[PDB]
């Protein structure tokens, strides 16, 4: 079986920065793309960002372009999401997701696209 | 969208990356090109990025995308390779060089956006440092072979085998017994084929504009074995 270990959430005053990180370990097949989603309590899952493993092309949500910066680590099956200029309504649980199958076309942003999901990490922005 | 054979009606860009370890010598290769399954035509250029290749190029032709075989219309129900796309398939191999070492290969052939990617990991052992392989005694050429495909009932894939004839500088021939497993990556249904074979032809060339150790590979592959 396979597991995605999130890390690096936390607590930050507005305007600050935080870095989420996710590492895929185990698994029978090699990574094709990794993404981050987020959900607040009683609200609906939102796509945050993603990155293709071979090409390295980044795809962000509207609320994240410019502020957020997703990247790989030496193709070490590790992915990072650096968030700058954070804000209160960015508070939520952040999920790392992985796609190990192949795909044809653009990176899609629907949760079904991603096979393997992390348990979630708490990101809170407060005064 | 398009799925399965629908994705091969035209030209498809290809990417090949490989990491190798033969008797401790360690190397990487990158490849680019395109495939057209309408003609059964395959064109790739390979470059050793870690300097220079510790083995002869011809021995890795097999290891370096049978989804580009031309399956004639009356056989299209036996094209396992295309049926597993875009999700992809795994390709495992063990290659026995007679009276010499052996290759162990595992690769993932799958679409990643607009490109068909074959990423491999190779590990060689038990070779003779003066033998034909590590002694670079192989003619830079390739012959034509029949690739024999059979449905692997235990799994959800296929078993494949064939023997390659690598010509030798002294006029002899070195046989490389190939044993191959393919299983799909997705969970969607695939095509399990009746016994058949692929008629393979290959020609190795050199780009005179190329300074690094490299190989230019062109392949023609057509399926056969059934009667209307
Ligand atoms: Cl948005
Ligand atoms: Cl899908
Ligand atoms: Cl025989
Ligand atoms: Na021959």
């Amino acid at each position: 079986d396979v597991q995605l270990v999130e890390s690096g959430g936390g607590l930050v005053q507005p305007g600050g920065s935080l870095r989420l990180s996710c590492e895929a370990s185990g698994g029978a097949f090699s990574t094709v793309a990794m993404g981050w989603f987020r959900q607040a309590p009683g609200k609906e899952r939102e796509f945050v960002g993603a990155i293709t493993w071979t090409a390295g092309s980044t795809y962000y949500a509207d609320s994240a372009k410019g502020r957020f910066t997703i990247s790989r680590d030496n193709a070490k099956n590790t992915v990072h999401l650096q968030m700058n200029s954070l804000k209160p309504e960015d508070t939520a649980v952040y999920y790392c997701a992985q796609r190990v199958r192949g795909f044809f076309g653009p990176l899609r942003t629907t949760p079904s696209w991603y096979e393997y999901w992390g348990q979630g990490t708490q990101v809170t922005v407060s005064g | 969208a398009s799925k399965g054979e629908e994705l091969f009606t035209g030209v498809v860009p290809i990417l090949v990356e490989l990491d190798g370890d033969v008797n401790g010598h360690k190397f990487s290769v990158s490849g680019e090109g395109e495939g057209d399954a309408t003609y059964g035509k395959l064109t790739l250029k390979f470059i050793c990025t870690t300097g220079k290749l510790p083995v002869p190029w011809p021995t890795l032709v097999t290891t370096f995308v049978q989804c580009f075989a031309r399956y004639p219309d009356h056989m299209k129900q036996h094209d396992f390779f295309k049926s597993a796309m875009p999700e992809g398939y795994v390709q495992e191999r063990t290659i026995f060089f007679k009276d010499d070492g052996n290759y162990k290969t595992r690769a993932e052939v799958k679409f990643e956006g607009d490109t068909l990617v074959n990423r491999i990991e190779l590990k060689g052992i038990d070779f003779k440092e003066d033998g034909n392989i590590l002694g670079h005694k192989l003619e830079y050429n390739y012959n034509s072979h029949n690739v024999y495909i059979m449905a692997d009932k235990q799994k959800n894939g296929i078993k494949v085998n064939f023997k390659i004839r690598h010509n030798i500088e002294d006029g002899s021939v070195h046989l490389a017994d190939h044993y191959q497993q393919n299983t799909p990556i997705g969970d969607g249904p695939v095509l399990l084929p009746d016994n058949h074979y692929l008629s393979t032809q290959s020609a190795l060339s050199k780009d005179p504009n190329e300074k690094r150790d490299h190989m230019v590979l062109l392949e023609f592959v057509t399926a056969a074995g059934i009667t209307h």
